[PDB]
């Protein structure tokens, strides 16, 4: 009966969803025609001749990335019309996928969205995917969780934000689009999580030893982060941790639901065999300030809340001690009012590895997802490169003209400087 | 003027290829401990 519809929007939503698709097919062994030759509703339906069908709805305005998603090896996979497309991208233009030529693919997506979820008893979480700091993961995905939002009340609606990276963004209008993303992943969003490019190139190279990688290699951790995050919702597990779970030991205050992860056995097949990665040492790695899927230290802000995710042949006692083990350690520094911030989570199937993929067989894993005070030195680093551009109304011209008011980009700023004076007070 | 051949993969079709399934078929097969014979007396037919 549990069932988590996902959302991919824009092209690193699609591509991210290509990885996450790719991993699940191969792990409750569909095929990428559909056939495998009741552990699969969480993802999947049944058609009834033994054929399985993804249950994800793609959204982009190009044709480009989603054309070649249906001309693949995954297109006889999804139904033929899951993967919704347009004719012209808003081109980088948050008003360009809000106010504009985005309103009329959004009456077919939440026309599919509502075959896919009554078709589904008893709906736990809408997983989504976004871009923020673009036109369409950003316009589009900012007007998709406004219209999830007053049509299925309640019902937790799941993120993974692709937000910026500090230092290094690859657009101008990058600050524009996330500032102005703020006013939907923080009041429509319940599990905002956050991650950045350039953390999980830096995993990449000290971890994998690669040194190039491409958008498929970052893609591919961040799929066996989701897949462990549903581990406990498809496969047995001595303390499951499902959707309802999550909005309760890891969320204090509905205003600051941000989440960083860190998945932590992500070691090479050369490396892979000269330690043991004993429960211990993958947590270990789990809290080092470097593999933490977002640029942005921990140790200068306070831990509030930590949702761990061992999986594997993992022993109740060994996550136990090794809670103890770090709760000794001073590094970190958990906030006065949380005595026990150690929700755990076990799941006794294996992660899996795809064959050519850039990970190795591994017996055990820990996704850690912990909300912090650190978190705020991300929103106030964009918040330098906000008011940098619109001291004097840079690329704004094409922003009011399809329609946005002069003035959107204000209240955008004192949304960003609401959050930034409510992390720091809840850490005194 | 010659015409040079066009060699051109793109991403999603270089890395997405279609994978070799996992093979998993292993139970976990549990024992049964044998029921203890009940060597337990009452103490009025013990002495009475
Ligand atoms: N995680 C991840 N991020 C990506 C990928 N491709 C691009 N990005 C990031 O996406 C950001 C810009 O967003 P886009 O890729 O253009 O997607 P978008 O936000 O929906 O914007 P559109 O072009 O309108 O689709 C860049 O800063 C990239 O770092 C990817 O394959 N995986
Ligand atoms: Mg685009």
């Amino acid at each position: 009966m549990r069932e988590v519809i996902s959302i991919h929007v824009g092209q690193a939503g699609i591509q991210i969803g290509n990885a996450c698709w790719e991993l699940f097919c191969l792990e409750h062994g569909i095929q990428p025609d559909g056939q495998m030759p009741d552990a699969f509703n969480t993802f999947f339906s049944e058609t009834g001749a033994g054929k399985h069908v993804p249950r994800c709805v793609f959204l982009d305005l190009e044709p480009t990335v989603v054309d070649e998603v249906r001309t693949g090896t995954y297109r006889h996979l999804f139904h033929p019309e899951q993967l919704i497309s347009g004719k012209e991208d808003a081109a980088n233009n948050f008003a360009r996928g809000h106010y504009t030529i985005g309103k009329e693919i959004v009456d077919l997506s939440l026309d599919r969205i509502r075959k896919l979820a009554d078709n589904c008893t008893g709906l736990q979480g809408f997983l989504m995917f976004n871009a923020v700091g673009g036109g369409t993961g950003s316009g589009l995905g900012c007007l998709l969780l406004e219209r999830l939002s007053v049509d299925y009340g309640k019902k937790s609606k799941l993120n993974f934000c692709s937000w910026p990276s500090p230092q290094v963004s690859t657009a101008v209008v990058e600050p524009y689009n996330s500032v102005l993303s703020t006013h939907s992943l923080l009041e429509h969003t319940d599990v905002a999580v956050m991650l950045d490019n350039e953390a999980i190139y830096d995993i990449c190279r000290r971890n994998l030893d690669i040194e190039r990688p491409t958008y498929t290699n970052l893609n591919r951790l961040i799929a066996q982060v989701i897949s462990s995050l549903t581990a406990s919702l498809r496969f047995d597990g001595a303390l499951n941790v499902d959707v309802t779970e999550f909005q309760t030991n890891l969320v204090p205050y509905p205003r600051i639901h941000f989440m960083l992860s860190s998945y932590a056995p992500i070691i090479s097949a050369e490396k892979a065999y000269h330690e043991q990665l004993s429960v211990a040492e993958i947590t270990n790695s789990a809290f080092e300030p470097a593999s933490m899927m977002a640029k942005c230290d921990p140790r200068h802000g306070k831990y509030m809340a930590c949702c761990l995710m061992y999986r594997g042949d993992v022993v109740p006692k060994d996550v136990n001690a090794a809670v103890a083990t770090i709760k000794t350690k001073r590094t970190i520094q958990f906030v006065d009012w949380c005595p026990t911030g150690f929700k755990c989570g076990i799941n006794y199937q294996p992660p899996t590895v795809v064959p050519g993929g850039d990970l190795a067989k591994v017996m055990r894993a820990v996704c850690m997802i912990s909300n912090s005070t650190a978190i705020a030195e991300v929103f106030s680093r964009m918040d330098h490169k906000f008011d940098l551009m619109y001291a004097k109304r840079a690329f704004v011209h094409w922003y009011v003209g399809e329609g946005m008011e002069e003035g959107e980009f204000s209240e955008a700023r004192e949304d960003l400087a609401a959050l930034e004076k409510d992390y720091e007070e809840v850490g005194i | 003027p010659p015409t040079l051949p066009f060699h051109g993969e793109s991403a999603y079709r270089t890395d997405y290829v279609p994978k070799p399934l996992p093979e998993v078929a292993k139970p976990v097969e549990v024992k049964l401990p044998p029921t203890l014979p009940f060597n337990a007396q009452s103490c009025y037919r013990s002495e009475y």
